[PDB]
């Protein structure tokens, strides 16, 4: 819910910069001369930055030394038809690259096999100026690399087509991460109104980074392979470590945990990594079921939780939820719901982006106003 | 060990620990090239079927090159 | 805890007969019941689950039916390798996973026209006598009816309460039986007599045949 | 697919004994494991079960408080510690696999081990003494004479008796054991052979008692 606090930045600024440096008079001939010998070479660009350069497809060689010599020599009628298919190969790639650039306005999100093959991508990763740990990580997760990289069509001139493949740089690796799931926490009185609801808004991913915590509010922009969380530092805030205290105690004086207040008595289900949170309010049907034995639990009104062990389905009203069957150990920290600490008549019925201290200050203000009489 | 998860009924929220980080701290650009040919676009007899097919393929290739040129 | 009862405790049927055994539960176990088949001297194998779902590899002659509290297991054509014991087991909520009493299934006996027993007698060995015990063995071999009387006579005096009989099962080839009656005495009691005999009465014998030996 | 069990033997009443069962051929870390016992000649009795993660253990009422089940997925083993044993606990114990994988509700057993025999009787373990039941010298010239072995005073069951290491099988009758007044077991194994074969072919019976590691070869002569 904290996506508006993030700063905005240009994602393809580096690739576009390399392109603008690639338009200089004599830079395409530089790259072509460098790749005249082999299919890959390090080239110092006119801006000073040294980039790796790949020749992934050679059509001038094939066209000018294998197809046109046999075609327009004498008796232009050709004797073998395997040349037609051999030319349909090695040319589909150019057509598909052209079409991908046409439909994606010249810069394509995840980098396809047509843009860059797995052998070429691994060869590019292995020859990068990074530590061996990042090389191993990138080589094992080539799919996440493709998802997190761009390909900007750069220039086409001097018989050469150029595009910049802008790959991620996984500088921070192997630090502990944790996901935070939240759900509305309301009172369970039978009255139609006067039912106050409180929720935590700091949901999303958190990772240790240089003594601080990189927090990602839009958890949708974070991929998970096995237990590794690939995130983008640009879609993130940077917070002190004390924010983690919000889990051991939400009233601690060090960090102020952002919350949200409302009066909407809505039953919901939030599926976590290993289990499910169920906020069952009103006359709604809340059910936990196993695939082979049917319904095994009926939820009482309030905020409850079940583990993914033995539970395969969570039903809330008409919504059906399949729980993640990932293995692990779950823990239930018993405690009294915080919502039982406030007065329903003095509680701020609506505040989108607030915190514990802010709500407490408004409560202090209203109580000081009331006490004067 | 492995992935663990704690559910706090106090604040109605769950935390899932045990994951590892791989953060995009930066970028690495790399120029990738495809060498093209300026084939002389004519002069053969369109009497054969194989030659007509090769000529159509050449039309496809040059139209691709032209489309790429129009991306500026 | 739910109690499970199987009916019948045992049955004897010919090869190819339709065999139906029943299982009953103390409460509603609607379809959480398995059928196992333990061959003689083998491990229990799961025949079927969910009271009707045959397990993969099980011959199609087995058919499970029933629900609620009552279930039946049926063999359309009883086979040689279908003998043994059959167990129904409930798997309801939170196991005390109780089994049933089981059902024994055996093929009927062979006709085997009457054959008289070969009777042998073995005196106690010298090595056994050196340790202070004497064991005389009377052996009846390859006879059929199953009934036979073996009595011990020491110095023409009938013995009682110091002999043990052990009988084999019906042979798969000649459908006959074998019996061994062992008489065990102390060395002093064994040396306190002269002649030892076992008397066999049996249908295939004209007269009760007595086999005897003198010590020495 | 295989479950090999070990730890069986004879244990005096009131003492303890631990059974182990190792698994191979399947992803052991995801199957619930059952212990199921069977008294000699009687039906099957459910003993215990442990879930795939090892945090859910269930015991039968007749063994509650005495037995304890544990598992080790790094070595694919299930252990059943039975202390304060009564004589009614004498039985053959199987470890079995739960049909359904990765659940907290247990359904049934599809893969059964071979079993481990557990005898509680206060009597000790004694290997057998083998005495020769020699052929009579009265045997007719024909003549179909008979000989054998007497395997006496052994505990517990069972003993296995072969003849000529298996070379002689026809006409061999190994009787079921009888419980002597001494509390020990005894059986006989007899063979009928042509009388013209005595004094020409060596007759030796091989008695094997695994509970006492006893291997006896007894030569039978007239």
């Amino acid at each position: 819910f904290l996506g508006f606090l993030l700063g905005v930045g240009s994602a393809i600024a580096s690739g576009v910069a390399v392109c603008k440096v690639l338009h200089l008079e004599g830079e395409v001939n530089k790259i072509k001369s460098a790749l005249l010998s082999t299919n890959k070479a390090v080239v110092s660009l006119s801006n000073g930055v040294s980039v790796l350069t790949f020749k992934v497809l050679d059509l001038k060689n094939y066209i000018d030394k294998q197809l046109l010599p046999i075609l327009n020599k004498q008796s232009c009628s050709i004797s073998n038809i395997e040349t037609v298919i051999e030319f349909q190969q090695k040319n589909n790639r150019l057509l598909e690259i052209t079409r991908e650039f046409s439909v994606n306005a010249g810069v394509t999100t995840p980098v396809s096999t047509y843009m860059l093959t797995n052998s070429e991508l691994l060869s590019l990763i292995n020859d990068m100026p990074i530590t061996n740990d990042q090389k191993k990580l990138m080589s094992n997760n080539v799919q996440i690399v493709r998802q997190q990289s761009y390909s900007i069509m750069c220039i086409i001139k001097e018989e050469v087509l150029a595009y910049v493949v802008q790959l991620p740089l996984y500088g921070v690796i192997d630090t502990p991460c944790w996901k935070l799931h939240t759900s509305p926490l309301c009172t369970t009185n039978t009255k139609e109104g006067s039912n106050i609801c409180l929720t935590r808004t700091d949901r999303g991913w958190y990772c240790d980074n240089a003594g601080s915590v990189s927090f990602f509010p839009q958890a949708e922009t974070c991929k998970v392979q096995s237990n590794r969380v690939f995130c983008d530092t640009m879609n993130s805030l940077t917070l002190p470590s004390e924010v983690n205290l919000c889990n051991v105690d939400i009233f601690n004086p060090k960090y102020d945990c952002k919350i949200m207040t409302s009066k909407t008595d809505v039953s919901s289900s939030v599926i976590t990594s290993l289990g499910a949170i169920v906020s069952c309010y009103g006359k709604t049907k809340c059910t936990a079921s196993n695939k082979n034995r049917g319904i095994i639990k009926t939820f009482s009104n309030g905020c409850d939780y079940v583990s993914n062990k033995g539970v395969d389905t969570v039903s809330v009203g008409n919504t059906l939820y399949y729980v993640n069957k990932q293995e692990g150990k779950s823990l239930y920290v018993k405690g009294e719901p915080i919502i039982n600490f406030y007065d329903p008549l003095v509680f701020p019925s609506d505040e989108f982006d607030a915190s514990i201290s802010q709500v407490n200050e408004k409560i202090n203000q209203s109580l000081a106003f009331i006490r004067k009489s | 060990q492995n992935i663990t998860e704690e559910f706090y009924q106090s604040t109605c929220s769950a935390v899932s620990k045990g994951y590892l980080s791989a953060l995009r701290t930066g970028w690495y650009t790399s120029v990738i090239t495809i060498e093209l040919s300026n084939i002389k676009e004519n002069k053969c007899n369109g009497t054969d079927a194989k030659v007509k097919l090769i000529k159509q393929e050449l039309d496809k290739y040059k139209n691709a090159v032209t489309e790429l040129q129009l991306l500026m | 805890d739910i109690q499970m009862t199987q009916s019948p405790s045992s049955l004897s049927a010919s090869v190819g007969d339709r065999v139906t055994i029943t299982c009953q539960a103390s409460q509603d176990i609607k379809k959480y019941l398995n059928w196992y088949h333990q061959k003689p001297g083998k491990v229990p194998e799961l025949l079927m689950h969910d009271a009707s779902n045959l397990e993969t590899g099980v011959p199609s002659r087995f058919s499970g039916r029933g629900s609620g509290t009552d279930f039946t297991l049926t063999i359309s054509s009883l086979q040689p390798e279908d003998i043994g014991t059959y167990y129904c087991q409930q798997y309801d909520n939170l196991p005390p996973l109780t089994f049933g009493g089981g059902t024994k299934v055996e093929i009927k006996r062979t006709v085997r026209t009457v054959a008289a027993p070969s009777v042998f007698i073995f005196p106690p060995s010298d090595e056994q006598l050196k340790s202070g015990t004497a064991s005389v063995v009377c052996l009846l071999n390859n006879f059929y009816p199953r009934e036979a009387k073996v009595q011990w006579k020491v110095d023409n005096a009938l013995q009682s309460g110091n002999s043990q009989e052990s009988v084999t099962e019906q042979d798969s080839k000649d459908s006959t039986y074998s019996l061994s009656s062992t008489l065990t005495l102390s060395k002093a009691d064994y040396e306190k007599h002269k002649v030892y005999a076992c008397e066999v009465t049996h249908q295939g014998l004209s007269s009760p045949v007595t086999k005897s030996f003198n010590r020495g | 697919v295989q479950l090999v069990e070990s730890g069986g033997g004879v244990v005096q009443p009131g003492r303890s004994l631990r059974l182990s069962c190792a698994a191979s051929g399947f992803s052991f870390s995801h199957y619930a494991m059952h212990w199921v016992r069977q008294a000699p000649g009687k039906g099957l009795e459910w003993v215990a079960v442990i879930s795939y993660d090892g945090e859910n253990t269930y015991y039968a009422d007749s063994v509650k408080g005495r037995f304890s089940i544990s598992r080790d997925n790094s070595k694919n083993t299930v252990s059943l510690q039975m202390n304060s044993l009564r004589p009614e606990d004498t039985a053959l114990y199987y470890c079995a696999r739960d049909r359904i994988v990765d659940d907290y509700y247990y359904y049934g057993m599809d893969v059964w081990g071979q079993g481990a025999t557990v005898t509680v009787s206060s009597a000790s373990t004694k290997g057998p003494s083998v005495f020769p039941l020699a052929p009579s010298s009265k045997s007719t010239s024909g003549g179909t004479a008979a000989l054998g072995c007497l395997v006496k005073d052994y505990f517990p069951e069972p003993v296995t008796v072969s003849w000529n290491s298996g070379a002689l099988t026809s006409g061999v009758h190994t009787f079921p054991a009888v419980l002597q007044s001494s509390g020990l077991y005894s059986l006989s194994s007899v063979v009928t052979v042509p009388s013209s074969s005595l004094g020409t072919q060596t007759y030796i019976c091989n008695v094997n008692h695994k509970p006492s590691n006893t291997k006896v070869d007894k030569k039978v002569e007239p």
